[PDB]
């Protein structure tokens, strides 16, 4: 919903039970994900300097579970 | 399983390592008043007698019983973790044990310290009068290492080759298993490990005319196999764009001494700081190289001492 | 005049100074280290220092071997030469007898294994095994290689060998006997199934297999009554001059700590030196200059005549540990009652343990000399369960009553049927009550930390240690809006957003780099208030578990409960001591926010002198 | 739900509810992100003092994953 | 909830269920990222005292967690 | 006052969980974020008595998370 | 709800369900805690008896986390 | 309900049901804790043959919680 | 336990609930406790052959959350 | 009594609810144990090839609390 008033909806409340689950589970994930290839960059810049580049290639990956679920958590409930 | 009794075991242990100040203390003193500092460390504490033989002796006592006994005191994907560590110190008396039964010489004069494989598989295993057998006696404690030795000896029966097949075959298995049991900090030190393992393949066969390619096994950081190659033609400049990596410090060396020093300085440095990671496997990792480095020490500096050998010519070999 | 040395820190040199002036010696002027070079030790110093190291561990040796090791405080003059001849004759006749004992000890523990064995073998062959015309080999097999050693031989060497065996009481000992140049191939079949000849230590081994169980059997018979007697002699000589070792050990040390003091005040390893000179007379005179508060603060009056930094005295300590110490102990039925009984235990002496002695002599599992030193504790414990006895009717206080709770004072049935601790008014104002004294300590530790930088002259400290106070007075303002909502506490409402400005005005003025870390300074301050408030409240609760071990838990209540519930309290017992004992380490758990945090104590993250814990564990 | 003031009506109660959801398990995983990178962070101004700057830049990324997940919160709640 | 302390609708528990989930997923986190860089930090210590500050500035960052789960409470059950 | 029954009710039920959510999650972070620096500490007086100090700073400072979450409890549970 | 000698009723029985997540959770947590640093305390005392009192001193520190979780439980439920 | 209460029904069975949840959690934490270390406990046993007790007396101490956990069920589910 | 009338009933039923409780949690805590110390444990026996009374003796310390969780469940919805 | 909601009502339907808990929770950790003495045992066939015997009768030793916790809940819903 809002923070307006602009919104009411009986079907909504059941939705945004269903919705948190979404975002809350790939932020956790994402998270774990992000730890291992941050730990990995580490050791990307102890083996060479050159090629942080690649630390920051993979890293990006993860994020974009996150960033896909914020879009779909606002489409189903919020949209309106 | 599990390191959680085992690590804080380890961590009363790491009270009475030697700090680099007893080193210090040790080169400014005769052997007599070597022999009074000696005994007040837990090398001390298997001491039985002044000279040479029961110095070297002393030491390795000390490391059966506080690091020897560390794969027994858990199981499973613990003791996995811990037993590749192990196995380099089993694989030295493997190979000579294996020399033994072939060459047909007494069962004295090699190394015997439990680890993976106890005293007992040695005595079984020397007794045993078919390489099959022998194999198999060798393969009751479960480990890496005879799974390495059991298709090498499949190929061959000569001595030279099983040596060397093994030892490329081991660490090859020793790395597939290790990046499985996971970790940064274990992880880093295997690619050190690997990488030192390859410089130094190149160095002591230098020069006999063979293939740059083997003296390359997969775990690399920065090496390659042309660097090999000219390394193997006598050149070092290979070392002088070796940078990105701690071995920074080879460049502009040429001496197989200096460079095969540098190397094992290395190794030290980055499980040392492995105590900023110590869960898991981090903290025995650094409490292995340590003991293991220390013990050396004594022993050299025991002999300069013994023998009136020139201070340069081993101060150098006692600090990193 | 006798000259004398002393050696001090830098940082105390005045204080020092005054000291040695007032306690007898007198001529006092400082020396500098390159003064104190060249003062080193000459060789003869060295070999005498080499000396008495050697009679020092010479008597460990000597004392560890004869028995038990124990260091006194009495040592006895004597020469290099008086304490060299007294420990050589002593050290040899004990090396002596041990060793005898070692030989007699491995000779009985190899004969106890194997004299069954060679007395079974030595029988099967018996007069044969001297001869040159038949070969015998023993070896021992378990039922389970029996037949596979037997087929091995058989198909080796044909039938014209013997195999023979006899038991002992679980495997057998097997003799195989065979043809003299028969014995390669005899050999070759034991070692093809994995058995091997079995050959015994020293000469036995070697002997025939007649000799060799004859004497083994005379060895086992022999050796246990020898063995007692050298045990014998070598008790003796420990009880007669054990003393005598000891006393050695303390002189030859005092002599190695004497020699080695002069060394390190040579290489000019102490900032603070002084010379002076003392008569003969002076000499002596040099080394010369309500129990529950009095007594532990006499102690720590050694402590205050030594500063270290801007530090006040760790005396306000304990005043602060005993009323909270004491409320942890509130039971009244079989908690408090119990552990009465607990404090005459150690205050008196028991024998109701083994390790244990008699303690009015000195003797326990501690040490002996750490036992005389933790007297002391051990009345500051007495201490504590008779104040808790008192407390223990506080409790009772919001218990027992006639009409104002459902419990009496004594119901006929059984003591105690429930507790009336769960009414819902008695247990917060009791909690509120106990929160007081935790905001009191917090005040207390802020204002000597100000005190601390304004007297050690740095203005971070003051700065930093005056602001953080001003969020203890947000932090019970923003409380008494919740606590009496707006009813009480709207009488601080308009102070908490000023007291807010408060915490980081101040602060600020010393700049500082982590703004977001004075989050951990106001974590300091409610953990004061959540200790106190876990005293008192998981002290009651300690009482409450007494419900069901010293209280109705079975029928309706009855004659018979009494004595039926003692099945749950005894296994109660343990449990209940091992979570009590978890609330009597808050009071230091308290301490330490504040000690180690440098609010008006010594500590600051690591530094000499130690933990509060155990300076109380004496005292 | 509602942003100001306490929730007076069951549907309002019930999307609170669910919305608990997402913020929590996010909340979380900014927690155990942080830890591994955290971990080994101390590790990298130890080995390299000069790239200590690398290992906070990772350590900081994880803060996103929270944020995130609160706005979804923020606006969704305030109507049905 | 905000209006809460001995009484208080069946709407009003809810509001107080879903917003308690957020701080206290927090201190779940907080103390996973504490857990492994704490434990980094006595090695720290332990090889050299002077650089207890490393660990320390490191360790300040997962208490920004704790402090963003109390705020998302603070806001969701009413406005200040 | 703040969290108090002496009658209980449906009302209260709810507001029992909601409360339940926070002291519960923060002891179990503060429990393996003790556990893990806990370990450490055996190391830490092991090496030195000179660092035995900060072994104590490091043990005392888990409890934090769960101190601050039992006032979080008690505050939403007492305001009106 | 009342625990003075009886806690009986359906309304209680909802703040009894909500309570019990809290006792159990802040449990869970003391139990990693205590049994590793007691097994720890048992190999101090086994190489050194200069270490034997800080062995103990670590084992009664988890204690506090079960008894928190417990109080906060009798609070709700008509207070210890 | 019990044997030392006298109060059954729907009313005292809700509070069994829910307050079972407690015990069920303290036994979970205590279980996983108790395993890990008793495992290399056996070596232990294996090297201490004259101080084998040690050993045992560690295993005991996680049990505490657990027990500690049923007797607190117990007071709630019957006093009479 | 039993099953009859006489240990038997609708009165049995809300204090059957709440013992068979007891038995199945108890059940919980035992089977993680006994795993890894009865693995490591049988695997003694099987390297070294003289540590298999020690082994047994071992075994049953984590036996005994089930055994006590029994005594409880057994007594209390015995007969009468 | 028996797991109904209509042979009871209400009463009936906390007994069904509760026992469903204990049965449940013996499952998963006997499920988890299983693994642990699994994992182990494999070393022990390896390494004596003929004390096959001796691995499978440690295994069998979690299954009893199945056994244990299964029975207790269908021996008293046995009753009706």
């Amino acid at each position: 919903a809002e923070e307006a008033a602009a919104s009411g909806g009986l079907d909504r409340g059941l939705i945004a039970v269903g919705m948190g689950l979404a975002v809350g589970l790939a932020a956790l994930g994402t998270g774990v994900a992000q730890a291992r290839i941050g730990a990995a960059g580490v050791g990307a810049i102890a083996e060479d300097r050159s090629n942080f580049g690649t630390a920051l290639i993979f890293l990006l990956l993860p994020e974009t579970l996150v960033i896909f679920g914020l879009l779909i958590a606002f489409i189903l409930n919020g949209r309106l | 399983d599990d390191f959680a009794y085992l690590n804080a075991r380890v961590r009363v242990r790491r009270g009475t390592l030697l700090k680099e100040s007893f080193f210090q203390e040790a080169l400014d003193l005769s052997f007599a008043d070597f022999l009074r500092l000696l005994s007040e460390t837990v090398y001390g504490g298997e001491l039985a007698g002044q000279g040479l033989p029961d110095v070297d002796r002393a030491v390795l006592r000390t490391q059966a019983k506080l690091v020897g006994d560390l794969p027994r005191l858990v199981t499973g994907e613990a003791r996995e973790a811990v037993r590749l560590l192990l196995l380099r110190n089993d694989l030295h008396n493997l190979q000579a044990l294996l020399r033994a039964k072939a060459t047909g010489r007494p069962f004295e004069e090699v190394l015997l310290l439990p680890g993976t494989l106890r005293e007992e598989v040695w005595r079984q295993a020397y007794e045993a009068q078919d390489p099959a057998g022998m194999a198999q006696v060798l393969a009751v404690p479960g480990h890496p290492l005879a799974r390495a030795l059991r298709a090498v000896l499949r190929e061959t029966q000569d001595l030279a080759r099983v040596e060397a097949l093994l030892a490329k075959r081991f660490f090859e298995d020793v790395a597939k298993a290790a990046k499985g049991l996971d970790q940064p900090a274990l992880r880093d030190y295997l690619a050190l490990e690997v990488d030192a393992e390859n410089l130094r393949t190149a160095f002591k066969l230098q020069g006999s005319g063979l293939a740059p390619d083997a003296f390359f096994l997969k775990g690399g950081r920065f090496v390659d196999r042309v660097r090999f190659a000219r390394l193997m033609e006598g050149d070092y400049a290979v070392l002088d764009e070796l940078s990105g990596t701690p071995f920074s410090g080879l460049s502009g060396v040429r001496d197989l001494k200096a460079l095969e020093r540098g190397l094992r300085c290395v190794l030290l440095k980055e499980a040392k700081k492995g105590v900023q990671d110590p869960l898991g496997v981090g903290l025995v990792l650094a409490y292995v190289k340590e003991r293991e480095w220390e013990a050396v020490r004594l022993r050299l500096l025991a002999r300069r001492a013994y023998f009136g050998l020139p201070r340069a010519q081993v101060e150098e070999e006692v600090v990193c | 005049m006798e000259k004398l040395v002393l050696a001090g820190p830098k940082g105390r040199a005045k204080e020092l100074l005054q000291s040695l002036q007032q306690a007898g010696v007198v001529h006092l002027e400082t020396l500098r280290p390159e003064a104190l070079s060249a003062y080193q030790l000459s060789p003869e110093e060295r070999a005498e220092l080499r000396r008495w190291e050697a009679v020092s561990a010479g008597a460990e040796h000597t004392l560890s071997l004869l028995g038990l090791e124990a260091e006194p405080a009495r040592p006895f003059p004597e020469g290099l030469e008086a304490a060299e001849k007294a420990l050589s004759p002593i050290q040899a006749h004990a090396e002596g007898l041990t060793r005898q004992k070692q030989e007699l000890e491995e000779e009985l523990a190899l004969a106890q294994a194997y004299l069954e064995p060679l007395e079974r073998l030595a029988a099967l062959a018996h007069g044969l095994d001297k001869s040159p015309f038949l070969r015998v080999i023993p070896f021992l097999l378990t039922e389970k290689e029996l037949p596979l050693v037997e087929e091995a031989l058989r198909k080796a060497l044909e039938d014209r060998y013997l195999l023979a065996h006899e038991a002992y009481a679980g495997g057998v000992p097997a003799l195989v006997v065979v043809h003299r140049k028969e014995v390669d191939q005899a050999k070759a079949a034991l070692s093809r199934a994995g058995v091997a000849e079995l050959r015994l230590p020293g000469a036995l081994g070697e002997l025939p297999l007649s000799e060799a169980a004859r004497r083994l059997k005379e060895r086992a018979e022999a050796a246990p009554r020898e063995l007692s007697e050298v045990r014998q002699h070598l008790a003796k000589l420990a009880r007669e001059s054990a003393s005598t070792l000891q006393s050695l050990w303390t002189r030859a040390q005092d002599e190695v700590a004497r020699l080695k003091a002069l060394e390190e005040l040579a290489s000019g390893r102490f900032g603070f030196a002084l010379l002076g000179y003392v008569p003969v007379k002076a000499k002596p005179k040099v080394e010369e200059a309500n129990p529950p508060w009095v007594k532990p603060f006499e102690l720590l009056v050694s402590f205050l005549n030594t500063p270290k930094y801007g530090t006040f005295d760790p005396t306000p300590v304990v005043p602060i540990f005993f009323p909270f110490w004491f409320g942890m102990i509130v039971g009244d039925i079989g908690y408090a009652l119990l552990f009465y009984l607990v404090g005459r235990w150690l205050s008196g002496y028991v024998k109701r343990n083994e390790p244990l002695v008699i303690d009015l002599f000195a003797l326990k599992l501690k040490p002996p000399v750490l036992a005389k030193l933790v007297y002391i504790l051990n009345w500051m414990v007495f201490w504590t369960v008779v104040w808790g006895l008192i407390y223990g009717e506080f409790f009772g206080t919001f218990l027992e009553h006639l009409g104002v709770f459902g419990t009496p004072e004594h119901p006929g049935l059984i003591p105690i049927l429930i507790h009336r601790i769960d009414t819902a008014k008695t247990a917060n104002l009791l909690i509120l009550l106990s929160v007081a004294f935790g905001v009191v300590m917090v005040f207390a530790g802020l204002i000597l930390r100000a005190y601390l930088g304004l007297k050690h002259r740095h203005m971070a400290h003051f700065w930093e240690g005056v602001g953080y106070l001003g969020g203890l007075l947000g932090i019970l303002a923003l409380a008494a809006s919740y606590l009496g909502n707006l009813q009480a506490g709207w009488l601080s409402a308009l102070m908490y957003l000023g007291f807010g400005v408060f915490l980081l005005s101040v602060v600020m003025s010393s700049i500082w780099l982590m703004i977001p870390e004075i989050f951990t300074q106001a974590g300091h301050i409610l953990s004061h208030i959540r200790i106190y408030a876990v005293g008192a409240a998981g002290g009651i609760l300690a009482g409450l578990l007494t419900d069901v071990g010293f209280a109705m838990a079975e029928r309706l209540g009855l004659i018979g409960v009494l004595l039926g519930i003692v099945v749950a309290g005894v296994l109660h017992l343990l449990i209940l001591l091992l979570t009590t004992l978890g609330h009597m380490l808050q009071p230091i758990r308290l301490i330490w926010v504040e000690f180690f945090t440098k609010f008006g104590f010594y500590e600051e993250n690591g530094r000499p002198y130690r933990p509060f814990k155990s300076v109380r564990e004496t005292q």
